[PDB]
């Protein structure tokens, strides 16, 4: 059975300013097979009722997914995505960075 | 719209 | 001015935690404008974009009857499946389909497709000709014999040729305000310092419509390929698209460095450097 390990993006809606709501993204893309999970973390906790998108593929037949909630950044709150998936041997947490 | 045929592997 | 549609389609069995689950979505280019989930509480394809709002009762009836009837198919299909490779009933397994037409300025279809994917693998295509199938492996060799058997290739080209393409107009005319808008990225370059002797340039394009673009650096109008780490485009969320490209630069080689963008929604490619 062939297994593709997901790619994983976490960033903003828009660019990144203290104090104004945004949206806060993580996307997953390139995997096999379609089961994953997929948390978004505040300080470390996981975010109440993050929506997101229905399952689909590339060209590849690879799948991806985005998972995404409304926030808030400050200078002092840190966020990240918890990604598992078959290929992953223990969780995945990619911090999110404003600059990317 | 949506095609309708039904196609079985 | 090009134009697509297509429809995905999705099912992954589960053994032991009830029938395989069924998710399809329907595009125009690269907006979502239908979706049906077997797991919602009462299936039913629903609406995804405005401009398919005013498609009538009918429409939605005869678009839910057939992705119902298109989960039953799949469930058949992923039985089928266990048998054509040996396999247990024991696992979960993906079958997956996509179809549908790209179309020129005119409105003519450019091509048509539709094929499928068994466990991630290819399994069977239609071919560009809409007559005569591809098939990856001795088990996809049965199905496409009796795919040939049954004509079903015919069956495909009439809607791929017909039906596909004429609603696509009518999506593309309905949707004019969005689908037939294109909206250029807002580009700018950033600077980050990683020691005394580098730094990264990144140069971004945000807020982009459709997904397609190019972005690219050069040094002294030489392309950095093997030395750019180029992200996945990404959605924002909004209808818009994501994506950036970025170099190690030497401390003080920062104005030999231009990032070049490609978009439809740019009458010329933009050549931007970082401005300190
Ligand atoms: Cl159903």
């Amino acid at each position: 059975m062939i297994q593709r390990t997901p790619k994983i993006q976490v960033y903003s809606r828009h660019p990144a300013e203290n104090g104004k709501s945004n949206f806060l993204n993580c996307y997953v893309s390139g995997f096999h097979p379609s089961d994953i999970e997929v948390d978004l973390l505040k300080n470390g906790e996981r975010i109440e009722k993050v929506e997101h998108s229905d399952l689909s593929f590339s060209k590849d037949w690879s799948f991806y997914l985005l998972y995404y909630t409304e926030f808030t950044p400050t200078e002092k709150d840190e966020y990240a995505c918890r990604v598992n998936h078959v290929t992953l041997s223990q969780p995945k947490i990619v911090k999110w960075d404003r600059d990317m | 719209g949506r095609l309708n045929a039904p196609i079985k592997v | 001015g090009s134009h697509s549609m297509r429809y995905f389609h999705t099912s992954v069995s589960r053994p032991g935690r009830g029938e395989p689950r069924f998710i399809t979505v329907g595009y125009v280019d690269d907006t979502l404008f239908v979706r049906f989930d077997s797991d919602a509480a009462s299936p039913r394809e629903e609406p995804r974009a405005p401009w398919i709002e005013q498609e009538g009762p009918e429409y939605w009836d005869r678009e839910t009857q057939i992705c119902k009837a298109k989960a039953q198919t799949d469930r058949e299909d992923l039985r089928t499946l266990l048998r054509y490779y040996n396999q247990s009933e024991a696992g979960s397994h993906t079958l997956q389909n996509m179809y549908g037409c790209d179309v020129g300025p005119d409105g003519r279809l450019l091509r048509g497709y539709h094929q499928h994917a068994y466990d991630g693998k290819d399994y069977i295509a239609l071919n560009e000709d809409l007559s005569s199938w591809t098939a990856a492996d001795t088990a996809a060799q049965i199905t496409q014999r009796k795919w040939e058997a049954a004509r079903v290739a015919e069956q495909l080209r009439a809607y791929l040729e017909g039906e596909c393409v004429e609603w696509l107009r009518r999506y593309l005319e309905n949707g004019k305000e969005t689908l037939q808008r294109a909206d250029p990225p807002k580009t700018h370059v950033t600077h980050h310092p990683i020691s005394d002797h580098e730094a990264t340039l990144r140069c971004w394009a945000l807020g982009f419509y459709p997904a397609e673009i190019t972005l690219t650096w050069q040094r002294d109008g030489e392309d950095q390929t093997q030395d750019t780490e180029l992200v996945e485009t990404r959605p924002a969320g909004d209808r818009t698209f994501q994506k950036w490209a970025a170099v190690v630069v030497p401390s003080g080689e920062e104005q030999r460095y231009t990032c070049h963008v490609q978009h439809e929604g740019l009458p010329k490619p933009l050549t931007l450097r970082w401005e300190p």
